[PDB]
């Protein structure tokens, strides 16, 4: 699934 | 080849606009009897240095005053010892303070030969020249009454108009005093600080 | 009793002067120029900006060829500009920074400079060693130099704060004539197109006409309420204009010995710094303390245009001998060339 | 005596400035008007020259 | 749908305000030559870097978080990731540049006359932009769409960033949060601290000192959350994502971007010398 995030 | 000359000239004119920026320029005002030449401790001109900051004074031996509209500070010198010309100095100080070209130059005000004022008051006819000195009420207490009255008259001219654009820095000086260079240095530090606050968007 | 008798005789003579002028006052310039056509809107723009000075520009003068000009700044540089390319042809270090005037000799061989130093310094441009040098320093005024103008490579006329004007022989370094009769400081000077006469304007609001050969005041003119800062001959040599702290300009004709015109508008409220005429003398160009320069129709007295583009006082102004450009200098440290 | 000496000159000078011969201002005015018309076409500020002829672009 | 509806309202508002504020500061500071001072050179640079930050961070973090997959191409994931770090980096050194310039002018007024010039300001501007474009170069390199599939059997992606091993990942995230947030915030706490101390050593002075305190507070509130989260993920990417992924990190990101909304307010619009510049910039 959609997890984590870009850094900014 | 002509443009290589123009750029080599524009490089030496920028190297000179820096040697200029390193120095603070001051104008002296006052009548004779003031001791202007004794406030000095190092168009006539003279140079001195305090805490590695370099200063350059200039005095001319309503028109020529326009040249000095960008100096850091006017040094205005008054003789405190006799009151026959005190009003003359007050009219002169008023004329400097309200000048169209000087609306942003702060004045360092030297009330000079204050020891001769102390001798004159300890021996003075002051209330005959200024009737509103009667029952003034703020060293000897009488000398302090005169000194503060004398000072009060100039600083009330200096505050009757000015809008906080420029301020007056009053001092009492004897001809024997060495500290005038430190006083000018501190007041230049304060004048430069006051404009740095408005230019650095703090106020 | 002799002091009083003269004083009454001077009052009677002064009254005669007024009657002779009034009798001569048959029509105003604006009654004569009523039917003509207006200079239209003088739309004009900056063609060049000269960026080298680092303090207030105080004065500028064109060379006789409409390329070269000299300019003076209170950074202590006198700079010679090729206005077509903007190249700095030369930069001269002045011995004192407090300069107020600069001039170009008609030959292009020399420039002159002075101010709060009470000296006029002459600089030789055309040396064999390739560096500009001091030719002579003219000492003898007891108050600051407000203006200077060479008649030829050996003769120059000067104005001063000591209320005089003087004519110098540059080779000997001596005054050939002193001109005396102003009571205020003399602020400006202008030599007639034939160089036989000059006019000077002073802080007592007088303008005076002088004979260069005979050393005499021929005529005195009055009308401004306040100190005259600037003066300029009209191109024909029969008239001149003045500008003052009055916030007006005046025009006089020498032969009628009186004011023909005054240039003002109630929105203009500050002093005039400088004046000059176009090649026809149909336009009077004036610099102001409000940072503008205004273009006046010298004959209809209408405000014809504005040279807006400086961030401080327009300190000096000049039209070229070709009539092709106006230079303006300023207290922000740039010159601009216009039209 | 300096005030009386000076005043005699201030009188002489007014004697010279009165001895002059003045013309009517209508004539003086008409000459400045006639001069500007005779020199009108030769003045690039009152009417701009084309960009080919203009030395400053 | 309430949390998504609030999230689009918040992001679109803060975007519109940060575009409007920075573009007005850019406009009024380019038109008014009078307003060209050492400080206003840094404010113009800052407003441009904040405008980039607004345009390249805000919508490109919102849209994938709404759609729950990265809709744009690999070139867009690369290009945005470069400009995000670049604009975030230039801003944090333009805010440390304004604090150290202000400190020289106010605490050493004579000594700073030697160097504090419009040319010196432009040296520091040029060096800051070039060093930001330089160090952010890993972002368009190692940021590539990572695939998965949705419950509708649609193919889906998530733009991500990954140095070649976990030690490089952790050391990198430690470097950026100690050179684009920590020290940039301790030098703005000691600069505005010393300025407040010397200035206080009176109603105008207290109006200045409260702004200096508000500046060091708003910096730590906007940036501490996002810089600490990134460090958490670089250690336990699993726990960080289980906690913060989806809606929570979007608000930590909005809080970060709100810096580019407040900077025009506190540096420009609060001083009429510029407010009048605004009145002089437009008919």
């Amino acid at each position: 699934d959609y997890m984590g995030w870009m850094d900014f | 080849a002509a443009v290589e000359r123009s750029k080599m000239i524009d490089r030496n004119l920028r190297e000179d606009g820096e040697k200029a920026r390193r120095t603070l320029r001051l104008l002296l005002l006052g009548a004779d009897n003031s001791g202007k030449s004794t406030i000095v401790k190092q168009i006539f001109e003279t140079k001195f240095q305090v805490d590695k900051v370099n200063f350059h004074m200039f005095d001319v031996g309503r028109k020529w005053i326009q040249c000095f509209n960008d100096v850091t500070a006017i040094i205005f010198v008054v003789d405190s010892s006799d009151y026959n010309r005190l009003q003359e100095a007050l009219n002169d100080f008023k004329s400097i303070w309200n000048n169209r070209w000087l609306r942003t130059i702060s004045v360092i005000l030297f009330l000079n030969k204050q020891d001769l004022l102390a001798e004159k008051v300890l021996a003075s006819k002051i209330e005959d020249y200024f009737p509103e000195f009667a029952r003034y009420t703020t060293e000897d207490p009488r000398v302090t009454r005169a000194k503060y009255f004398i000072r009060k008259e100039f600083v009330d001219i200096s505050t009757a108009s000015g809008d906080g654009r420029h301020i007056c820095y009053p001092h009492f000086t004897c001809a024997v005093d060495t500290e005038n260079a430190r006083r000018i240095f501190n007041d230049c530090k304060d004048i430069i600080l006051q404009m740095n606050l408005r230019e650095y968007n703090l106020v | 009793s002799e002091l009083d008798q003269l004083r009454q005789e001077a009052e009677q003579l002064k009254n005669q002067i007024r009657d002779a002028r009034k009798a001569c006052a048959d029509a105003t310039l604006s009654q004569i120029t009523n039917n003509i056509d207006p200079v239209g809107r003088i739309q004009m723009r900056t063609r060049r900006t000269l960026r080298g000075h680092l303090a207030k520009i105080y004065a500028m003068h064109w060379g006789t060829d409409s390329r070269l000009l000299v300019s003076a700044s209170q950074d202590g540089k006198l700079i010679i500009w090729d206005s077509y390319t903007t190249n700095k042809v030369h930069a001269i270090p002045l011995r004192s920074s407090w300069v107020m005037t600069c001039a170009y000799a008609p030959s292009g061989n020399y420039v002159a400079c002075g101010g709060l130093d009470n000296i006029c310094s002459i600089y030789n441009l055309k040396t064999r060693e390739g560096n500009v040098r001091v030719s002579r320093e003219l000492a003898g005024h007891t108050g600051y130099l407000s203006c200077c103008r060479f008649l030829d490579d050996n003769q120059i006329v000067t104005s001063s704060g000591d209320t005089t004007c003087a004519l110098w022989d540059i080779e000997t370094g001596q005054q050939t004539t002193t001109f005396t009769g102003h009571t205020g400081d003399v602020m400006s000077l202008s030599l007639a197109p034939d160089t036989r006469l000059f006019v000077s304007g002073a802080c007592d609001a007088s303008a005076k006409l002088w004979d260069v050969r005979e050393g005499m005041c021929r005529q005195t003119f009055t009308g401004h309420e306040s100190d005259i800062n600037a003066i300029c001959f009209f191109p024909n040599g029969n008239a001149f204009a003045t500008g003052s702290d009055d916030a007006t300009c005046r025009l006089f004709d020498l032969r009628a010995d009186q004011e023909l015109m005054t240039y003002s508008h109630d929105n203009i409220i500050c002093g005039i710094t400088s004046v000059s005429f176009s090649k026809s003398g149909r336009l009077l160009l004036a610099g102001y303390d409000d940072f503008n320069c205004n273009v006046w129709d010298a004959l209809k007295a209408d405000r014809a245009g504005v040279l807006a583009g400086h961030d401080n006082r327009v300190s000096c102004l000049g039209v070229t001998d070709d009539g092709m450009a106006v230079a303006t200098g300023s207290w922000d440290s740039f010159l601009k060339i216009w039209n | 005596t300096a005030s009386i000496a000076q005043a005699r000159k201030l009188v002489e000078q007014l004697k010279m400035e009165a001895n002059i011969d003045r013309i009517k201002v209508s004539k003086a005015a008409a000459d400045l008007m006639a001069y500007c018309e005779a020199h009108a076409k030769e003045d690039p500020l009152l009417t701009p020259v084309p960009a080919s002829e203009n030395p400053f672009r | 749908e309430w949390q998504p509806a609030v999230q689009i309202l918040l992001y679109s508002l803060i975007f519109l305000l940060s575009v409007l504020g920075n573009t007005l500061v850019i406009t009024v500071l380019i038109r008014n030559k009078r307003m060209r001072t050492v400080t206003n050179i840094f404010l113009l640079s800052l407003a441009v870097s904040d405008l980039m930050l607004c345009l390249f961070c805000m919508p490109f973090n919102l849209i994938p978080n709404l759609l729950k997959d990265f809709i744009f191409g690999s070139a867009v994931c690369k290009t945005t990731t470069y400009f995000m770090g670049t604009s975030v980096s230039v801003s944090t050194l333009n805010l440390v540049a304004i604090a150290l310039e202000r400190y020289s002018a106010i605490c050493k007024p004579l000594q700073s006359r030697v160097w504090q010039t419009k040319s010196h300001a432009l040296k520091v501007i040029a060096a800051t932009w070039c060093l930001s474009f330089t160090i952010m170069t890993p972002y368009p390199i190692y940021s590539n769409l990572v695939p998965f599939t949705k419950n509708n059997n649609q193919t889906a992606n998530m733009c991500r960033f990954l140095l070649p091993n976990d030690v490089m990942q952790q050391s990198w995230h430690t470097f950026l949060l100690l050179l684009l947030f920590f020290i940039p915030g301790v030098v703005m706490a000691v600069a505005y601290g010393l300025i407040s101390l010397e200035l206080y050593q009176l109603m105008a002075k207290k109006r200045v000192i409260r702004m200096l305190i508000v500046i060091v507070v708003l910096f730590f509130l906007c940036w501490m959350p996002i810089f600490s989260a990134n460090a958490w993920r670089a250690y336990d990417t699993a726990s960080a994502e289980r906690r913060l992924s989806g809606t929570p990190i979007s608000f930590i990101l909005l809080l970060s971007y709100t810096s580019s909304c407040v900077n025009p307010i506190i540096y420009c619009f609060m001083n009429k010398r510029f407010r009048l510049g605004f009145m002089a910039t437009f008919p």
